[PDB]
């Protein structure tokens, strides 16, 4: 049995245009463990994105936190691109300032 | 701290 | 209050692409403190918390030897397990193992657990009594018999009531600043129009530790459990967590609504009015 | 004075594919539950006409939509009937099969079984050759749904596809299962 990932795109600290932050993408509740997660700046892929170590919940499904540091702007669109075995093709979740 | 190596299935 | 240490082992086969991928990870409460990755060039059990870095080389030397040995048993397990269910050679498979211990407010042993899983489903589990097993499926009973014969439960119990608890207590002391202290949630409410007769009220909780929390909405003191949307409690990345709860409200009635936060960091449960 | 809300070509659209939501009766429109940003970008040359196009549909358009004209301040029509805009093709397809067999005697009944290898709790069966029925698993969490069709006839054709979905996103469906044809024999 397989499980499709739940995506959440959010920032570490409350978003403030000038100030610096971290852009988070939390994929969770999926199986198997293999997964492709990218962070997108204005549609283009962000270079050098780190992630947490692979762990799992009580139901055995996996979770990972992908993050990069960034500066928010009323002039840049950020997103997370997730692709899994359960997804037919990649899925793109825009970053809403407040979900 | 880890437990010591556990038996095969 | 109560505390726990847990290790999460995950191995995944790579048919035709060499040896399986092993990832071990160690937690105390909702805080990670170690990890091993077979694909990392490090080839060592690494620290992921300040309070463990102070452990000596004997610890890092030893822990590594042990985690390597762990991976190698799981590697074989992937092969045996494919045989047990008789699957083809194409197709990747997954073994997972979770074990650790719980302590009460008094730091004395409370509960031990040890679970195994194949391809996402329960395979075998050690029971509460730490004496007997639960061979969920058929093939699992084969394993169960081996492990009964080799008295695996006895040495596990020994570990879970012994070194597991003792070292958890030690970790709690070394990491007192991180592990025994709470971060109370920073809270606020946001408002979004759905239509002209409906609006969303969202209740936020940010920068909180531990991850355990309850957010509920109330209309005139009465709970609105059914129309509330919760999100999975998520990590901030800095070691704290975030969660929000939202409801759809009729426009011009937002004032009837209140948000109730519950958390260890809070001395008493916060009640947040949309309109004070 | 109640307006009307429909979709062209249909209300169930494959992802990537175009769709235009339409309102007839100074219009508005909105998605229930959560807000839909895509709407507040449609240009007025159209907003006034009563038509909201989507060039390429993604999962972000999926939802329950109502429509109305007239602001409370001097006039407001009652909201239209809800439209459920469904996006398909997000998840790998389930498999459809007939128990005990795709061959059936004229006038007999058969069980159709939709199986998903991805854990899901929502299942849709669509008669093709297009209306659909709704269902959910018969075991604790089997990822399998059962459907009874019939009585059957050698005159009309008996063709089906099925979908799996998450009940908490009931407007994002899997790819459809391969077409299952019932061989009815008069």
């Amino acid at each position: 049995i397989q499980r499709t990932p739940k995506i959440q795109v959010y920032s570490r600290h409350p978003a403030e245009n000038g100030k610096s932050n971290f852009l988070n993408c939390y994929v969770s509740g999926f199986h198997p463990s293999d997964i492709e997660v990218d962070l997108l700046k204005n549609g283009e892929r962000i270079e050098k994105v780190e992630h947490s170590d692979l762990s799992f919940s009580k139901d055995w499904s996996f979770y990972l936190l992908y993050y990069t540091e960034f500066t928010p702007t009323e002039k840049d669109e950020y997103a997370c691109r997730v692709n899994h075995v359960t997804l037919s093709q990649p899925k793109i979740v825009k970053w809403d300032r407040d979900m | 701290r880890l437990s010591s190596p556990l038996h095969f299935v | 209050g109560s505390h726990s240490m847990r290790y999460f082992f995950t191995s995944v086969s790579r048919p035709g692409r060499g040896e399986p991928r092993f990832i071990a990870v160690g937690y105390v409460d909702d805080t990670q403190f170690v990890r091993f990755d077979s694909d990392a060039a490090s080839q060592r059990m690494e620290p992921r918390a300040p309070w463990i870095e102070q452990e000596g080389p004997e610890y890092w030397d030893g822990e590594t030897r042990k985690v390597k040995a762990h991976s190698q048993t799981h590697r074989v397990d992937l092969g045996t397990l494919r045989g047990y269910y008789n699957q083809s050679e194409a197709g990747s498979h997954t073994v997972q193992r979770m074990y650790g211990c719980d302590v009460g407010s008094d730091w004395r042993f409370l509960r031990g657990y040890h679970q195994y899983a194949y391809d996402g489903k329960d395979y075998i589990a050690l029971k509460e009594d730490l004496r007997s097993w639960t061979a969920a499926d058929m093939a699992a009973q084969t394993t169960k018999h081996k492990w009964e014969a080799a008295h695996v439960a006895e040495q596990l119990r020994a570990y879970l009531e012994g070194t597991c608890v003792e070292w958890l207590r030690r970790y709690l002391e070394n990491g007192k600043e991180t592990l025994q202290r709470t971060d109370a949630p920073k809270t606020h409410m946001t408002h979004h129009a759905v239509s002209d007769h409906e609006a969303t009220l969202r209740c936020w909780a940010l920068s909180f530790y531990p991850a355990e929390i309850t957010l509920t909405w109330q209309r005139d003191g009465e709970d609105q459990t059914q129309d509330t949307e919760l999100v999975e409690t998520r990590p901030a990345g800095d070691g704290t967590f975030q969660k929000w709860a939202a409801v759809v409200v009729p426009s011009g009635q937002e004032q009837r609504y209140t948000c109730h936060v519950q958390h260890e960091g809070l001395p008493k449960p916060l009640t947040l009015r949309w309109e004070p | 004075p109640k307006p009307t809300l429909w979709a062209e070509p249909g209300s169930v659209i494959t992802q990537g594919s175009p769709v235009t939501l339409r309102c007839q009766g100074e219009y508005r429109l909105y998605r229930e539950k959560k807000t839909a940003p895509w709407i507040t970008r449609i240009p007025q040359e159209l907003v006034k006409k009563g038509q909201f196009p989507i060039p390429s549909i993604t999962w972000e358009h999926a939802g329950r939509y109502r429509c109305y004209y007239g602001s409370d301040t001097a006039g407001r029509s009652e909201s239209s009937d809800p439209l459920e805009l469904v996006v398909t093709g997000a998840y790998i397809k389930p498999t459809l099969s007939a128990q005990p067999s795709p061959v059936v005697n004229s006038g007999g009944n058969v069980t159709l079984q939709c199986d998903s290898q991805v854990a899901f709790d929502g299942f849709i069966l669509c008669k093709e050759g297009p209306q659909c029925l709704n269902s959910q698993p018969h075991a604790r969490g089997s990822s399998r749904a059962i459907f009874s069709v019939g009585p059957v006839s050698p005159s009309r054709r008996w063709w089906y596809r099925c979908y799996a979905y998450d009940s908490n996103s009931p407007y994002e469906w899997s790819l459809p299962s391969d077409l299952l044809e019932l061989l009815v024999l008069g």
